[PDB]
DNA sequence: TAATAAACTAAAAACTATTATTAT
DNA sequence: AATAATAGTTTTTAGTTTATTAG
């Protein structure tokens, strides 16, 4: 299934940091 | 069950990657080298238990043990160490590329059957369970032409055999990223290279599953659940011991000494006490240990307590994720499928006495049904289970004076509502790593190759709000209807 | 106050730091003559308990201990210290196989 | 498919081996659908049901060598993973289907068969 | 020899043995030790070991999983050499002492494994091997053993507290060096017996510490504490609280109570004035322990009751006016199980043992009483054996019991019906016939029984010589 | 305790404030100290160690001839904290750098780290700060805001993030504070779906009997028509039973140590029991559940061996 | 400044490796 | 000479020092 980390399948592909957003 | 992950990376040698990609940019060789630094760093910072070997084909020389033509290995299946990173990093750029080519081979043809041969024979040698196994590729060929269609067909047969075996193939565009110029016929034998490059740092994972806890809801019924620690700090790499120059750890003879004999404290000669007033109240470690016995390790359920009556002012240890299971008592998950279906009376919290360890007092805990927020993309958000919040005692309080002294004017609420409404955050949880831990990592890689420091940065915890204020508008200062400035 | 008869030498290493310094302090308090174990003038070469005569040769960097001295446990000496008397050296000599 | 106790799969292994005498029938042949059905029911895991599958292939392929047409790659892949009698089971499964392939020595030299065959086992 | 060339090929690559030379090292040594399971090759084995003494260090004497597996496997096969097949160990003895003391420098003597274990059972062999030579060996090791227990967390998973069994020794020269340590040693031993004796709803693990402390005490308790100390009552009551209302785990016939009972058999003297303590409960717990189905528990119970019975005979002889309740309890509990049919092939034998050793007190009670019990014994013994055609009788394993009882009663009887003088000879010249079927251990027990019935019958003039002459002739 | 500081937003906003550690578990106040057993003083209490070198031949090495190496992949990289102090992470401290504001609907109790609550209020000589504070808490309550504040206690302290919200009431406008996590403060295991478990779905009769249990359950009852929920067993008024047990047991030793220390006393357990009417009314649902649900058990428990001979 | 982050030594249990000890 | 208890490195955890804010 997709959405799993490539290094460790079964754990999720986490998107990197994005900081704080200002709306 | 733990398993392992075997990863092997193959590079052709035909000058199609020794070339500079007709650009001042990094060569396919050079970008693969930076990708492999990224992979090695990621493996080291994560569980380094996985073995990585270095093998090259299409080469003038042979050092593979089988000694088939155009195959030259460098590294065995080993955990990537510092020396591995240095020995692969000493061969990059033009000078590193040319010295590597004269010590490895400047380029020759490919024999697919031979390489699949040697990979099967080598992967036979694994002596442990293998949770995952993958081979990543980075080559510029659109489809096999130089080899005869016989080699292509037998490579297709072996590729089907290995795909059924479990190993899979991955590739990225090299001639031009995007569109479709690679794998026109590899489409049968079967950006993203940036992800293979350095994108994710400070990684770690766990494949364990905490023990079976026994619900002691009453004397008659005890059920089986699986507790799970889902939150805790990631720690400091241990200062394992070493020596000035021989570089060798120390043992310890750490034992308390007694003025009487040249020997040490005997376990009797050492004896516990405490100064209470005019008393050295005399006990032993045994008596203090025996004191703390209350009841068995588990949850001695006091009973449910309606969660409609609840408070947020109290806070304790981070919660624990309990999960339904059927390990050693039947009918467990049968009734566990219940209590997650209703939010009017089955959301009710469970005021419970919980002893986590043998010889531990009971600790007050409360239950929250954490419904499997199974994310729409299937990513079961807030997984199906239980969020357990540990409940306070009468010593979680240091008294505070009352601060209900003012309820200010609507002009101030209007101006600061205008101020704060111009900023809202989508609450990206992964948006700030540990700058302290990452800085320690950077110290480590500084001591690794040659750097005084390789990276000099924060994990974005520094305040960008020096530019947010103008983004929000400097009006925050003119919305100071305050006659006297607080900071003077 | 009886270590004066012992021209002793308590080792800093092996013999625990606190244990060692306490032993030299008791020696000098008892009037004990402290003298190195590298030459004559020693009534008792007292060294670590678990280390043998060959280890005495190796740690002292010698083929033999300087003459005139006797080798014995500091446990006996501590017993004498506590009891504030002196006991025989027999039954506590550090083991000398050469 | 029962896998907790030795007999509940060893018996089926040996009975399929004896039945493979000729082809599903110890006399004649008209059908082979059960053959690929058995193929997938073995290929279900081959890694959790592996030692049980090892004894299954053991007791099936002895009388029908062609059964081992599809397992040489696996058994070579498992030779270093073997340490005991599993080696003997691999030896007999490569015994039965010794033919059907022209080159089976180079596979051994790539297995480095020299250290495999210095052992004392008679 | 051939093994020398095998190791030289092995030791040729036994220089660094990182992994591959390491794999061949471990596999070769494992196969060699497995296959070498079997005379006149002993000289070859000894010269090999003399050249193997350096080989103990051709494998690196440091912790590494490969050279580790080397040391555990070779020591595990060294456990096979446990009997004194080597007659002149002295040379290799001190040599292997150096080699093992080098290997204890490794983690728990091998990466937390049985290297210390295998070595220490080898040390048990060395104690069995030339105890006379074992006079300076124990003269140079005690300090290190006390040193480990003088450090924190000396409890590896590998069950080490058999080092307790190592600490003491009766086969030593008994130098004053650990004799002056014995007091603090026993203080620590009783402390850990209390820690195990403490509730143990949290610390019941390592019951082996109790049994190994029992082996220790058996191996060194020559120092008298019978009533010179009060803590003899202490150790007695710790054992009593362990045993009387026991935990319900020791249902699988463990050898720890067997070791305790045989220790009590060999070290009852230190427990004096507590032998009389708890007079009845000891009896029914002895019945329970002997009634269990283990041979070790049964034999340990026999030895323990032997020591108990001799000492209680001593005290009851010292005070005939006292222990009237004790002696009546004895006679009633033996009379009940003689009048009862034999339900275990032992209760008759145990009861007649009690009769046999209860003659001197019965003699000072009444001489015609000991004559009466003796004639009853002879009547019963001829009824079961002599009147029996000797065709289906299997109480020959109680011949030691009959002989010990009759020896004791003849020691405490002077008036005898001479009609039993022919009877007895047809005993001896027949009971010699059944000697070989006896097991060697209780063959030696039968030897003790026959020599002490001799010393029983060797209490007269003409009757003495007549008995010896006739019995030796006919036998 | 009073802790003053100055919160900052951007490089221009600075408000003198005062922080107070409020919700802190009290632990042992007299941590037990060690003496001799035959004299009961620190006349035999010392230390002997210099951390002898781990070798093939263990050499007694000084505490300064030695390196604090570090596990680095598959080796131990030499290092000394003197290196850290010259290129470690340099934390500023005594700062409340507000990084951003997110929706209050976005923060969850699952995303709470820490153990405690920090009350923060404006410092004195600042009345404008107080009026602005009350007004801004009104504004934040209106707009559903929660602040991201990278906070560092002092030069010693690292960045300790967290959020504090005002307990708006007639009583104190205190600042209930909670520490916030990072991604290294969270994990995510796999958990199979359960309501879809055909083998383990709850029967409707069992479901109704469980509802009978829940109705017979009563701890936070509702009898007040003034919309007041009354709980009959609060946790904030029961301190560590460690303290009561220690005092009750100590009584004996403080008076007469020879006999065993008093047990945990039935009264202590009486403070740990709910209204018995609840259990009695649940027993019929309890019985019907224990009849409607089958259980199997395996015993791996321990037994006390300090055992009465009677 | 005579407590307090932050570390920090000890420290059960957890998730596996096994391992024997009654199973012919 | 057949299974059936346990075993045993690895990983957090937490009441102890340890320096730096502390009557």
């Amino acid at each position: 299934c997709p959405g799993e980390s490539l290094i460790n399948p079964g754990f999720k592909s986490k998107k990197p940091a994005g900081g704080v957003d200002f709306d | 069950y733990s398993g392992r992950d075997s990863l092997i990376f193959l590079v052709d040698a035909s000058k199609a990657m020794f070339e500079s990609q007709s650009e001042d940019e990094l060569t396919p060789f050079d970008m693969s080298i930076q990708c492999i630094q990224s992979v090695y760093i990621s493996k080291i910072i994560s569980s380094d238990r996985d073995l990585l070997a270095v093998v090259f084909y299409g080469t003038e020389k042979d050092k593979n043990s089988v000694n088939f033509k155009n195959i030259y290995v460098l590294q065995e299946l080993d955990n990537p160490g510092a020396k591995r990173i240095l020995e692969l990093d000493q061969f990059k750029g033009q000078q590193g590329q040319k010295r590597f080519q004269d010590m490895m081979g400047h380029g020759s043809d490919y024999s697919l059957s031979e390489v699949l041969w040697v990979c099967a024979n080598l992967f036979s040698d694994v002596q442990f369970k293998m949770s995952h196994k993958r081979i990543m590729l980075f080559t510029n060929e659109d489809n096999p032409h130089g080899n005869d269609s016989a080699k292509a067909s037998r490579a297709r047969t072996k590729a089907g055999d290995l795909r059924d075996t479990g190993i899979f193939l991955d590739l990225m565009h090299l001639k031009k990223p995007g569109g479709f110029d690679i794998s026109l016929f590899y489409r049968d034998i079967i950006s993203k290279l940036e992800d293979l490059l350095r994108k994710v740092r400070a990684k770690e994972t766990r494949k364990r599953a905490l023990s079976r806890l026994k619900l002691k809801l009453n004397k008659d019924i005890v059920i089986s659940v699986g507790i799970y620690n889902l939150v805790q700090k990631a720690l400091k790499p241990p200062p394992i011991k070493l020596y000035r120059e021989t570089n060798e750890p120390v043992k310890t003879k750490t034992r308390t000494f007694n003025t009487s004999t040249g020997g040490l404290l005997l376990p009797s000669d050492t004896k516990r006490s405490q100064i209470y007033g005019s008393r050295q109240i005399i006990l032993e470690k045994e008596e203090t240990e025996e004191l703390k016995r209350f009841d068995d390790p588990g949850l001695m359920l006091m009973g449910f307590k309606p969660l409609v009556l609840l408070k947020k002012h109290h806070y304790l240890r981070p919660s624990l994720f309990v999960y339904p299971e059927e390990s050693l008592v039947i009918g467990s998950s049968t009734l566990f499928s219940a209590l997650l279906i209703k939010c009017l009376e089955k959301e009710v919290a469970a005021l419970c006495r919980y002893t986590p360890r043998r010889n531990i007092p009971p600790y007050f805990v409360a239950l929250v049904p954490q419904e499997e927020e199974l994310d729409d993309q299937k990513i079961q958000v807030t997984p199906p289970g239980f969020q357990l919040v540990f409940l306070p005692f009468a010593d979680d309080k240091r008294k505070m004076p009352f601060t209900e002294k003012i309820m200010a004017t609507p002009e101030q609420v209007g101006k600061m509502k205008a101020i704060v409404e111009k900023l809202r955050f989508t609450y990206r949880s992964d948006s700030f790593e540990n700058p302290v831990l990452q800085q320690h990592f950077r110290n480590l890689e500084a001591l690794a190759l040659d750097l005084m420091e390789p990276e000099q940065a924060v994990d974005l915890t520094l305040p960008k709000v020096e530019a947010m204020n103008k983004r929000l508008g400097s009006l925050v200062d003119e919305f100071k209807e305050l006659v006297y400035p607080p900071d003077y | 106050e009886w270590l004066s008869s012992l021209r002793a030498h308590v080792v800093r290493t092996g013999i625990g730091r606190a244990r060692a310094e306490l032993f030299e302090k008791q020696i000098v308090q008892h009037g004990g003559q402290l003298c190195p174990a590298q030459g004559p003038g020693v009534t008792h070469i007292v060294v670590d308990e678990g280390m043998d005569y060959e280890r005495a040769l190796r740690l002292l960097r010698l083929p033999q201990l300087p003459p005139g001295a006797q080798l014995v446990k500091s446990a006996w000496l501590s017993l004498c210290l506590q009891e504030r008397r002196l006991v025989d050296v027999a039954g506590f000599s550090i083991f000398i196989p050469s | 498919s029962f896998v907790r106790y030795k007999e509940v799969y060893a018996a089926a292994a040996e009975v399929l081996g004896l039945i493979l005498r000729y082809v599903m029938e110890r006399k004649n042949i008209l059908e082979e659908s059960l053959c690929e059905l058995v193929a997938k029911q073995l290929k279900q895991h081959q890694n959790t049901m592996e030692d049980k599958f090892i004894v299954c292939l053991n007791k099936v392929t002895k009388s029908f060598p062609p059964l081992a047409d599809r397992f040489m790659n696996a058994v070579f892949f498992l030779l270093p993973k073997f340490h005991g009698v599993l080696k003997t089971l691999c030896l007999e499964v490569v015994l039965c289907r010794v033919e059907g392939m022209t080159e089976l020595y180079f596979q051994l030299k790539s297995k480095d068969f020299v250290q495999v065959m210095r052992h004392r086992d008679d | 020899c051939s093994l020398l060339r095998l190791q030289e090929t092995l030791s040729a690559a036994d220089r660094c043995g990182a992994a591959l030379a390491g794999h061949q090292l471990i596999r070769g040594l494992g196969q060699e030790c497995v296959l070498s399971s079997s005379v006149l090759a002993l000289q070859t084995s000894l010269v090999f070991s003399r050249d193997f003494g350096l080989l103990v260090f051709v494998r690196k004497s440091l912790n590494s999983i490969e050279f580790r597996e080397c040391r555990e496997e070779i020591l595990k096969f060294l456990c096979i050499f446990l009997e004194k097949m080597g007659q002149k160990i002295a040379p290799y003895s001190v040599e292997i002492k150096n080699t093992c003391t080098s290997v204890y420098t490794k983690d728990r003597a091998a990466k937390c494994k049985i290297p210390a274990l295998d070595l220490l059972i080898k040390l048990l062999q060395t104690f069995r091997s030339s105890r006379l030579m074992d006079e300076f060996k124990i003269g140079e090791l005690f300090s290190k053993f006390y040193g480990e227990l003088a450090l924190k967390k000396k409890i590896p998973d590998t069950v080490l507290e058999k080092v307790y069994e190592l600490l003491g020794l009766l086969g030593e020269v008994h130098p004053s060096e650990m004799i002056n340590n014995a007091e603090n040693l026993f203080r620590a031993f009783l402390g850990e017996l209390k820690t195990q004796m403490t509730s143990a709803v949290r610390e019941p693990k390592l019951p082996v510490l109790a049994g190994c402390l029992k082996g220790l005490s058996s191996l060194l308790c020559n120092f008298t504490k019978s009533m010179e100390e009060d803590p003899q009552t202490s150790r007695e009551i710790f054992n009593f609280v362990l045993k009387a209302i026991r935990p319900q785990i020791d249902l699988k016939r463990y050898a720890v109570p067997s070791a305790g009972l045989r220790l009590f058999a060999l070290h009852a003297s230190q427990f004096s004035t507590c032998l009389l303590d708890n007079y009845v409960s000891l009896f029914e717990v002895l019945l329970k322990w002997c009634a269990h189905t283990n041979v070790e528990l049964k034999k340990a119970a026999l030895s323990a009751l032997e020591s108990f019975l001799k000492q209680v005979s001593n005290m009851v002889a010292k005070n005939a006016e006292m222990h009237k309740n004790k002696l009546q309890y004895f006679m009633e509990q033996f009379y009940g199980i003689i009048r009862n049919v034999d339900s275990n092939n032992k209760e008759l034998s145990i009861a007649i043992r009690g009769y046999g050793l209860f003659a001197g007190p019965c003699k000072v009670i009444n001489a015609k009483d000991v004559d009466f019990m003796y004639v009853e014994l002879i009547q019963r013994c001829k009824q079961m054996f002599l009147t029996q055609t000797d065709t289906g009788d299997d109480r020959v394993y109680q011949m030691p019991s009959f002989l010990q009882s009759v020896a004791s009663v003849l020691l405490y009887l002077d008036t005898v019906p001479e009609v039993y003088t022919p009877v007895l000879e047809h005993l001896v010249v027949m009971q010699i016939d059944s000697f070989p079927q006896y097991s060697p251990k209780m063959q030696l027990v039968c030897c003790r029984a026959i020599v002490k019935v001799f010393l029983a019958l060797a209490a007269k003039g003409p009757v003495l010589r007549n008995c010896i002459s006739t019995v030796v002739h006919q036998g | 305790i009073h802790w003053p500081c100055r919160l900052t937003i951007g490089s221009n906003l600075s408000i003198r404030i005062a922080a107070y550690k409020s919700i802190l578990q009290e632990r042992v106040k007299k941590t037990w100290t060690v003496v001799d057993a035959k004299t009961l003083k620190k006349e035999d209490i010392q230390k002997e160690t210099v951390y002898c070198l781990n070798d093939d031949d263990e050499t007694e090495v000084l505490k300064e001839d030695i390196i604090q190496g570090f596990r680095y992949g598959s080796d131990i990289v030499p290092f000394s904290k003197v290196d850290e102090e010259q290129m470690k992470y340099k934390s500023e401290g005594k700062c409340f750098s507000v990084l951003g504001f997110c929706k209050s609907s976005q923060v969850q109790r699952r995303f709470f780290m820490g153990n405690q609550v920090l009350k923060v209020f404006a410092a004195r000589d600042d009345e404008a700060a107080a009026v602005a504070l009350s007004s801004l808490i009104h504004a934040l309550d209106d707009l559903d805001m929660v602040a991201i504040v990278r906070y560092a206690y002092d030069k010693r302290a690292n960045p300790q993030v967290g959020v504090a919200f005002p307990h708006i009431k007639h009583n104190y406008e205190c600042l209930v504070y909670v520490q916030l996590p990072f991604m290294e403060d969270l994990r995510q295991y796999m958990f199979s779906s359960l309501k879809n478990s055909k083998k383990y779905a709850p029967t409707e009769a069992q479901l109704n009997a469980v509802d009978a249990l829940i109705d017979s359950m009563s701890l936070a009852k509702k009898d007040e028509k003034t919309d007041t929920l009354e709980d009959l067993f609060p946790t904030t008024k029961i301190p560590n039973p460690r303290f009561q047990r220690l005092f009750q047991c100590l009584l004996h030793r403080a008076l007469h140590p020879r006999e065993p220390l008093p047990p945990i006393q039935q009264h202590i357990w009486n403070m740990l029991n709910p209204p018995a009417e609840v259990t009695t009314k649940s027993q019929i649902p309890l019985s019907k559940i224990k009849t409607l649900f089958p259980l199997i058990e395996a015993k791996k428990k321990d037994q006390v061996t300090a055992q009465e001979i009677f």
